[PDB]
Order: C-alpha cells, then structure tokens, then sequence
C-alpha cells in the first residue's frame, strides 16, 4: 500500500 | 425527482490519468493508476457512456482538455462524468507539470458557462490527496 | 425558470479533506476499485448516492494500510461524498 | 473486532457551497433551515436522510431567488451543500 | 448492515447552536429570524424523538464548552447525534458570537478516536452560515  | 435518461446518449466519461510527474515537482509515479484507469473506462462504458482517456496531462492540457468538453455540445446527452486520478493536495489536484484548483477544472462545466447541460448532472469522481493527515482508525463492534 | 449555476453537480472524493488518500501496490486505489465493484454490482439497481454510501462503506471497512514507511501502518480511509444534485441518479432507465 | 476510520459517519449537510453566502429571510428564516424542515416533516418517517436532502436541494434551487435593493445583490440563487462520510443508509424510524 | 440500527432507548440529542446577536464592534448585522428557524427545527427533531436543546449567542469558547461537553458525555443509549449550527460564517469558519473557529474544531470533537460512544453511529452536523461572499447569478433552463 502507498499514497497519491 | 429523478434525472431524465431519455436522450440518445447518456453522455460522456473524461478520465484523466496521470501516472508519470515531471522530475522537477518529486511526486512519485502512481503505479497502478491504468488498472484504475481501465476499470473505470469498462465499468461506464458497459452503461452506455462515451469514454475518452487522456493519459500524463499537464495543468494546461487538462484545462484545455475540459474546456473543449465544457463548449461542446451535449444537447443529446443526459449527463457527464469526469474521473481525476492523480496526486494531490488540499483543494487542488496535480498536472504533471505543477498543481491547479479543483475549483478551476469543475468550473468549466457550472451552469452559466456550459448551458448544453444545465439541469444534467455533473458527475466527478476524484482519486487524488488532498492533505497529509492520516487517519488511524479506531476499534468498534 | 431559474436555477443555480452550482446546482447539479456531484464530487466524489477518495477522501476527506486534509487528509491523505491510499493505492495498492499495483491493485488500483482502494476509492476506484470500490467504485467500479459497486458499480458493476449496483449501478442498474441503486440510485447514484445509494451506491456512494456502499462504496463508503466498502473502503471503510476492508482496506487498512500496510506500509514500512514509518507512521504509514495500519491507517484507514473514508470517502467524502459532496452532492449539489436536485434529484436521484440512476444509470439505467428502469433499475431492476 | 474491527477497525473503522475516526472521520466516519459524518453526515456535513451545510446550506451553501464553499465559497458562497448564504441566504436567509427575516420572517420565514433561513431558505436552507426552512426547506430542510419542510422535507423532513413531509418525508422524515419514510424517506433515507440522503434522499431527503437531495429534495431540500431541488425545493432550495427551485423555489428561492434573492431580493435586496442594492442590485449587485438581486435575483441571487442558493444550491446547498451535502457532504457525506456516511457508510449506511440512515431512516429515522424502524 | 446497509442500515444504522435504531435499537437504542433514544434516538438521541440534538444540540441546536442559535446565534443572533453579535458582538457589535466585529461589524456583524444580527440575524433576524434565526429564531424561527431554531424552534422550526426544534420541533422537527423533537418529534422524531430527539433530545432537543438549545444554546442561543454562544462565543467561540463557549460553543466548544457546549460541544466538547457532548462529546464527553456517554452516548451508549442513543442511535445517533444531531447537531445544528445557526449562525454568521465565512470559508471553513462558523461565527462564534465574538469571531470566528475552524469548523473542523468543532466537529473533530466527535472523530471516533476521541467520541469513543459514538463510533459506528451516524453523526448529523446541519450548518446555516455563509462560507464566503460569492453569490450565484443563476441561468434560465
């Protein structure tokens, strides 16, 4: 999972 | 009431994609965004809507982009979608190049500048930041 | 008639104000695939901000990050949905 | 047991759009407040809260235009605003 | 569930924030008619079944005092919480009697990590202010  | 759906087209889906930023701004590539991006088109296309993708568009390309949309003419369609997958921040979503105002890209279509559909509902779903909080959850039932 | 300029928009946001918004890996964003499942399950059935409420729910519940980057663990997202709409939306003519 | 975000089942049903000045009569009272009251009298046991305000929008969009005799603030009009981080459908009676 | 439950004793409160008169020196005109719209909505929600309570020209401290006080409180019994905010605003900011707060101060004090008898339960929030000073023109059908 990762951010924008 | 409800939205009228009787027209020859239920109108057209605009997604912009931006995968790949300009090295001068840091944002990290957003892998995965064409599984996204696909998904979209396949979902709104098997209802009826014209999908167009327009793939790592800077601020001025997507704003030429939509104001070419916004002066179009949409008398046969029922309503338009607009799907933003990008980076961004609080209140503004990023080009490649730099961030805009999402207030600026929405406007194109409010209901004195885009009279071909006035009364037609606009649509936007926005996949991007807006902010660095993040939210820890809490235990319920 | 008249109506307001403003009127008969819909802003469907990933997240809330301020706050960060999650992807997987190569899986899609948690917002988009939630969408498009309740769009495929829904979208000939449920009126516009029915479906919005389960993506809603869908995001809130099943996703929670998992990340080494330090105080990226374990975090949780909510969408925000902003409706100007003035009536319901449906994407079929007759929702079965 | 499981987790669930802490800015959950917000429900922000604001009367106007960011950005925008907000409309109120000095005898009936507010447009918002007064059409949301309307709504919910004539639909609050059996209508979802979402739809609800959906109608408050159509009566707010449809059945108000301003007055005021400094013309640069005449014949405005008003959209609310309803912001949901709601993850059920909420009715008031069972 | 596709519901939030009503099986709760009480459906629960409704804090009314009622501001009219303001501090003269801040150049705000009071809000005539506010009145009618507090004891309207009063009404309404009582007879839902709501436990109605009204709080009339609070200050910006006050209104926290008011809220965090709710917010502390033990909401085990109640299926929901409704709160309405009467009073002069600005983008992002709620009018105290006296000036301005952000309204995420207000409502983040019933974020679930610090609301813990609330989580899970639908959290009602209507706001009658202006958020700014653009007025829409409007645009014929």
């Amino acid at each position: 999972d990762e951010v924008d | 009431f409800r939205y009228s759906l009787n027209y020859p087209n239920i109108g057209h889906c605009i997604i912009i994609n931006n995968k790949n930023f300009d090295r001068r701004t840091g944002m990290n590539p957003r892998n995965g965004t064409d599984v996204d991006a696909g998904n979209v088109m396949n979902v709104f296309r098997k209802l009826g809507y014209i999908v167009k993708v327009y793939n790592d568009q800077t601020v001025a390309q997507i704003m030429q982009v939509l104001t070419t949309v916004a002066h179009d003419d949409h008398s046969r369609c029922a309503s338009l979608v607009c799907v933003l997958l990008s980076h961004g921040d609080e209140g503004v979503f990023f080009g490649t190049d730099t961030s805009v105002d999402l207030k600026s890209l929405t406007s194109l279509f409010r209901g004195d500048r885009c009279p071909s559909l006035v009364g037609k509902p606009k649509l936007f779903f926005i996949q991007a930041c807006r902010g660095t909080e993040l939210d820890p959850g809490v235990e319920t039932d | 008639e008249r109506i307001p300029v403003e009127a008969d928009f819909l802003y469907a946001y990933s997240t809330v104000p301020g706050y960060y918004s999650w992807r997987t890996t190569m899986t899609g964003s948690w917002f988009i695939q939630s969408l498009c499942e309740m769009m495929t399950k829904y979208g000939s059935e449920l009126e516009l901000l029915q479906i919005m409420t389960r993506v809603n729910h869908k995001v809130a519940l099943d996703f929670e990050s998992t990340s080494n980057m330090p105080g990226f663990d374990a975090k949780k997202q909510i969408p925000c949905i902003v409706s100007m709409l003035t009536k319901e939306m449906y994407f079929t003519p007759l929702e079965h």
